[PDB]
């Protein structure tokens, strides 16, 4: 599933006051139960990168963010292999769990989608 | 638009467009295709003495510009000047092809021109790899035939030539029935045709040039391997179409479908060319370009290319030739329509440039073969007329399962055996 | 350059078992792979040794097996090892399959890896059934019968394929002798199929429990995973020994100690424990043809997984709704196998049908529906645009 | 040859055309051999000794 | 020796009057080879397969 599609459906739930109040709480709850935060990782880190779009995005992701992501991941494996979680004060906080990679992806998907369209545009005289 | 043409004792053709300059010249219907394997380059020599320092200083004082060009089917001698000095041109041209046809051919001027075209032709064979290969494609494609002789001439035949050869050739070739005087710039048709009808004479009238043996295409290859070169320049084509052929434009359009490309230009990479998706993943080449070379009796349809990815040369070939396969079985409408638009554009930039000598070399060319010039408008008309069904019929005749001619120099170790390449000219089917 | 690296044969051994870069975090579920390798060896070695005493001739078949038990030195150890080694092969195979199914190993670039694995599953089940026939006990004969007849379901050529396989009017000498022949052959194919599974593994490496990339922190296969693997190897042998020596027949069926008889199918006929879930799925469809199509489908449906899992992240480690529904599938699978050992009686038939639905509905409905929801859930839970 | 250009028109024989032809052959070719063989051995065959009975 | 001076192939180059001769001969050969091979394959396959079908001694009609 495309992030273009995820954000299309997500924003729509977010933008409606009715759906918003009924979903987001369940959402934050589902997120706390997942637990990646207790392993010091932002959800964007969890996105699978073995595909061109993600490679394109990670390539385009500015240094500071990349080196940090690198640390976060290395840190997670080390923690995971020890069968512990990090000390609570190291847990990625709510306002830290920011979708940093998301825009680069959305842009990369956008670019890809267009090329595909322009590669099959039919002509009508 | 324009394009007028009337015969008198010779044949005059012009096309004037109020520009900035006026150019007049004589185009002879014989070039390298009319040379012999042993006097090859006799024409590059004629061109070079015509542009001689002695002969150039003359027309210079008068304020004229000298420009010559050697080809396969024909060759020309053109003079450019200001719009009103059209007479000044006529004097110099008629002076160089009637009176001074005893001079110029003077030793120490010929011995100097001989050394010029020698350190010139050698320089080309030593450094202009892409075109040297392009010239060798003809050498092998048309081997043992008129079209197989190089314009600049061989490096051996060149050093054996003498003033006697220049004269000899010139006599059987620089005739009247084998010449057409061209005027391009802004001088009226009636302003030159009259200025020409002034000075009478004939000069060997009634004589026709020697005939020969119709050029032919043969499946072959010449591999000029040189591991010391940094790249690998290779050229590959099939028997193409000749000028004034029912498919003169269908063929030209096909080449445009794959067009040309230059890995280093951002804009060249974004082109609407299907083959591009394959070539860019591993950078299979630095540039390639498709052509549809048309000559009097034959032609060459294919592409030239340069790459540094010497380990993946077989993929460059494979992807390319498999793309060509499409022209017979699956070429699309939007591929054709793009081709048209781009062909009309690049064809336009040729026929209507800001250079009279250019219009001249193109004018003399057609009136010498078809006795008339086809107006760009008529062109666009025939081009827009081409359908997919047409492009497919042509591909099935000229491309699908047909022999090819290969030429290459540099690091071509990776270029596979003829048969492999020859096999990608088709595709498996039930 | 070192030798283990430069030699044509050791470099292979080297890049696969010594220098191979592994993700530091991989848990013990990653130990199932080598266990299967061991299993393949145990089966093959034990088999060839037993084969020196076996007689495929239908009149001699059952007795040659007893001759192995009663006269061959350690013959019983050979037989009990082969037979139990066969069940462990499946207990492990199932775990190996499950781990992957959980951690989304069938995804991303590892599909071909997963697809090869599915073939090995179909082949192993086949090899196993061919070998079970060689004892020619009651279960043997009837297993031989029913299974070959599975093909009589094919519309036109049906019966012809069946009698072709039998090589006679029914399951007789020709059947048992060609079945041994084939039981010997397939293992070597499985072995080949394994090297491909390995080649497909080797280009991308193993995944890991986090389901993310392991490129940032690698540790060589040697002296870590060679020793970690040893732990499970021993643990594995310890439990297999407990069965082979102290409870050799618990995993079997008593009917197989009675020589096969063509005129009497025992009222106690039940498939091998590892085939039960599939047996159950077939029984749950009251149509002959649909019964076999559905059963074969239940195996082929695993190929669908890389397309129905719409999640944007790999594995179940961080998915609440997926971890839940995963176990619902696991237990459902066990219930399926339980219904199989049961009779075709009132509450069980309907149960079998509800579960069959669930089984298929897992790969086709739940996973895609659930993962899409989780993708959205993951998004809205932190986006404040 | 012009016989090839009428049937297949300068295109190699298609894989489907090959198989199709392959079947025809099987039967045609076989009967031919079987016949030549039976005839050559006339008087020795069972069909022949069965008639003298 | 100049590279534009192509060697002599007049010992092998066919004097064309029937341009598609080499092609017509090759393709027939190739196609003919293909014909006989499918037949031979079909034949080999059938031999092995049919060696599994019921043996003479077991067709005992009781
Ligand atoms: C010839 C080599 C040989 C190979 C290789 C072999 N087997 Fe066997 N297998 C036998 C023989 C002989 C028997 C009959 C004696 C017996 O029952 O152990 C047998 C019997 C069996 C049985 C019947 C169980 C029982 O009642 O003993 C199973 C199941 C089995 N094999 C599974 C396998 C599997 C699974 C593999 C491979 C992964 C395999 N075999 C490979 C020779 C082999
Ligand atoms: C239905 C699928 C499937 C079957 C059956 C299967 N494999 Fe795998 N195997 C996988 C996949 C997928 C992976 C990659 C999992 C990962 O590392 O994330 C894998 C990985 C492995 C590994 C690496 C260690 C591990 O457990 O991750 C080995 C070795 C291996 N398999 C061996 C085998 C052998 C030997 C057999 C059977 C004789 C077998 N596999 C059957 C799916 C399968
Ligand atoms: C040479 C090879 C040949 C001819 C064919 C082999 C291939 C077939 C298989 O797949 C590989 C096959 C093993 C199948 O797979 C769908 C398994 C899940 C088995 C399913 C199976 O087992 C039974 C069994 O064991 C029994 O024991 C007494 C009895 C049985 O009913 C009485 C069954 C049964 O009713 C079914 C459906």
């Amino acid at each position: 599933q495309s992030f273009t599609s995820i954000a299309r459906i997500g924003d729509y739930i977010l933008k409606s006051p009715v759906l918003s109040k009924l979903c987001v709480p369940v959402a934050n709850q589902f997120i706390n139960l997942a637990g990646y935060k207790k392993l010091g990782l932002k959800f964007d880190d969890l996105i699978a990168e073995e595909n061109p779009i993600m490679q394109t995005a990670l390539r385009r992701l500015p240094e500071d963010e990349s080196y940090a992501r690198a640390y976060r991941i290395i840190r997670a494996h080390q923690t995971e292999l020890t069968h512990h979680l990090l000390p609570r004060n190291e847990w990625i906080k709510a306002q830290e769990d920011v979708p940093y990679l998301l825009p680069y992806i959305l842009e990369a998907e956008a670019a890809a989608k267009e090329k595909d369209e322009l590669d099959n545009i039919e002509v009508s005289k | 638009a324009e394009v007028t043409q009337l015969s008198n004792g010779i044949v005059v053709a012009t096309e004037h467009n109020p520009a900035h300059t006026a150019s007049v010249g004589v185009v002879f219907g014989s070039g390298a295709a009319n040379e012999n394997p042993y006097n090859n380059g006799v024409s590059n020599l004629w061109k070079n003495i015509f542009l001689s320092k002695e002969n150039s200083a003359v027309a210079a004082k008068e304020g004229l510009a000298l420009s010559s060009n050697i080809s396969r089917d024909f060759q020309s001698y053109i003079v450019s000047s200001l719009p009103g000095s059209t007479d000044k041109s006529l004097d110099f041209l008629n002076q160089s092809f009637i009176q001074q046809k005893a001079n110029l051919l003077s030793s120490s001027n010929f011995e100097a021109t001989k050394k010029s075209v020698l350190k010139q032709v050698q320089d080309f064979e030593d450094n202009d790899h892409p075109n040297r290969v392009l010239e060798h494609l003809h050498s092998t494609a048309f081997q043992n035939t008129p079209l197989s002789l190089p314009t600049r001439g061989t490096l051996e035949s060149l050093e054996n030539l003498v003033v006697a050869d220049l004269e000899s050739f010139a006599n059987n070739h620089f005739l009247n029935s084998n010449a057409v005087v061209v005027g391009t710039g802004n001088i009226k048709h009636e302003d030159l045709v009259n200025s020409i009808e002034s000075k009478n004479l004939s000069l060997q009238t009634g004589t026709k040039p020697v005939l020969k043996k119709k050029a032919a295409f043969l499946g072959s290859e010449v591999r000029l391997r040189d591991d010391t070169l940094p790249k690998a320049w290779i050229s590959l084509a099939v028997e193409g179409e000749p000028v004034n052929s029912p498919n003169y434009f269908v063929a030209k359009l096909a080449a445009q479908i794959f067009g040309s490309y230059n890995a280093f230009e951002p804009a060249s990479r974004l082109q609407g060319i299907k083959l591009l998706d394959n070539i860019q993943e591993y950078q299979l080449c630095d540039n390639f370009n498709h052509f549809s070379l048309s000559y009097k009796d034959s032609g060459l349809w294919g592409f030239s290319t340069a790459t540094r990815n010497v380990t993946m040369i077989d993929d460059l070939i494979h992807f390319t030739l498999k793309q060509w396969n499409r022209l017979t079985i699956s070429v699309t409408d939007t591929e054709v329509e793009r081709a048209k638009s781009l062909l009309k554009l690049q064809l336009g930039q040729l026929y209507e440039s800001g250079n009279p000598v250019n219009d001249a070399n193109l004018l003399g060319a057609e009136v010498l073969i078809k006795g008339s010039k086809l107006s760009l408008g008529e062109a666009f008309k025939k081009i827009d007329a081409i359908t997919v069904k047409d492009v497919k019929a042509w591909a099935g005749k000229r491309l699908w399962d047909q022999d090819i001619a290969i030429a290459g120099t540099g690091q071509i170790e990776g270029l596979l055996d003829y048969m492999r390449i020859r096999s990608d000219m088709s595709m498996m089917r039930w | 350059m070192a030798f283990r690296k430069s030699n044509v044969y050791l470099s292979l051994v080297n890049s696969y078992i010594i220098d191979s870069p592994q993700p530091s975090s991989i848990n013990y579920w990653w130990n199932m792979g080598s266990l299967l390798g061991l299993c393949l060896v145990i089966q093959i070695v034990t088999g060839i040794f037993m084969a020196m005493h076996y007689s495929s001739n239908i009149e001699l078949a059952f007795s040659s097996v007893e001759h192995i038990m009663r006269d061959v030195h350690n013959g019983y150890i050979l037989r009990y090892l082969h037979a139990n080694g066969a069940s462990f092969f499946f207990m492990v195979m199932f775990m190996h399959m499950a781990k992957g199914l959980y951690y989304g190993s069938y995804r991303s670039p590892r599909v071909t890896l997963w697809n090869v694995g599915v073939i090995i599953f179909t082949l192993t089940i086949a090899t196993a059934f061919l070998g079970y026939c060689c004892v020619y006990g009651q279960m043997s004969h009837w297993g031989a019968t029913v299974i070959t007849n599975l093909f009589s379901a094919i519309p036109f050529v049906g019966n012809d394929i069946v009698s072709w396989l039998w090589g006679g009017f029914s399951v007789s000498n020709p059947t048992i002798q060609r079945f041994f022949a084939l039981h010997y052959l397939v293992p070597f194919i499985i072995a080949a199929m394994v090297i491909m599974h390995l080649m497909a593994l080797h280009i991308h490496g193993s995944s890991n429990p986090l389901g993310i990339t392991g490129n940032l922190d690698r540790i060589p296969m040697h002296s870590y995973f060679i020793f970690k693997d040893l732990v499970t190897v021993f643990l594995f042998m310890l439990i297999l020994a407990l069965f082979v020596f102290y409870s050799p027949n618990t995993l079997g069926h008593p009917d197989n100690y009675i020589p096969g008889n063509p005129l009497v199918t025992p009222a106690s006929i039940v498939p091998e424990w590892y085939l039960l879930p599939f047996y159950a799925i077939l029984r749950s469809i009251p149509d002959k043809l649909l019964g076999v199509i559905t059963m074969f489908a239940a195996i082929l449906v695993l190929l669908v997984l890389p397309f129905t899992d719409r999640s944007v992240v790999r594995g179940n480690t961080f998915k609440v709704l997926s971890k839940f529904f995963f176990f619902i599938f696991v237990f459902n699978f066990v219930l399926l196998g339980q219904i199989g050992a049961c009779h075709v009686e009132v509450p069980y038939v309907l149960m079998g049908q509800i579960a069959t639905f669930i089984y298929f509905a897992y790969f086709l409905i739940i996973v895609p529906v659930i993962s899409t929801i989780e993708n959205v859930l993951f998004y809205i839970g932190r986006v404040n645009k | 040859s012009s016989l090839y250009k009428t049937f297949f028109k300068r295109n190699a024989v298609f894989v489907g055309t090959i198989f199709a032809g392959a079947f025809v052959f099987q039967t045609v070719f076989d009967t031919a051999i079987t016949s030549w063989y039976e005839n050559h051995n006339k008087g020795k065959l069972w069909k022949d000794v069965k008639a003298k009975i | 020796k100049s590279t534009y001076r192509t060697p002599n192939f007049d010992d092998v180059l066919k004097e064309n009057n029937d341009a598609d001769k080499g092609r017509s001969y090759a393709y027939f050969m190739v196609g003919a080879m293909g014909l006989l091979s499918s037949a031979g394959a079909k034949s080999t396959v059938e031999t092995f397969i049919s060696s599994m079908t019921a043996t003479a001694d077991v067709l005992a009609m009781a």
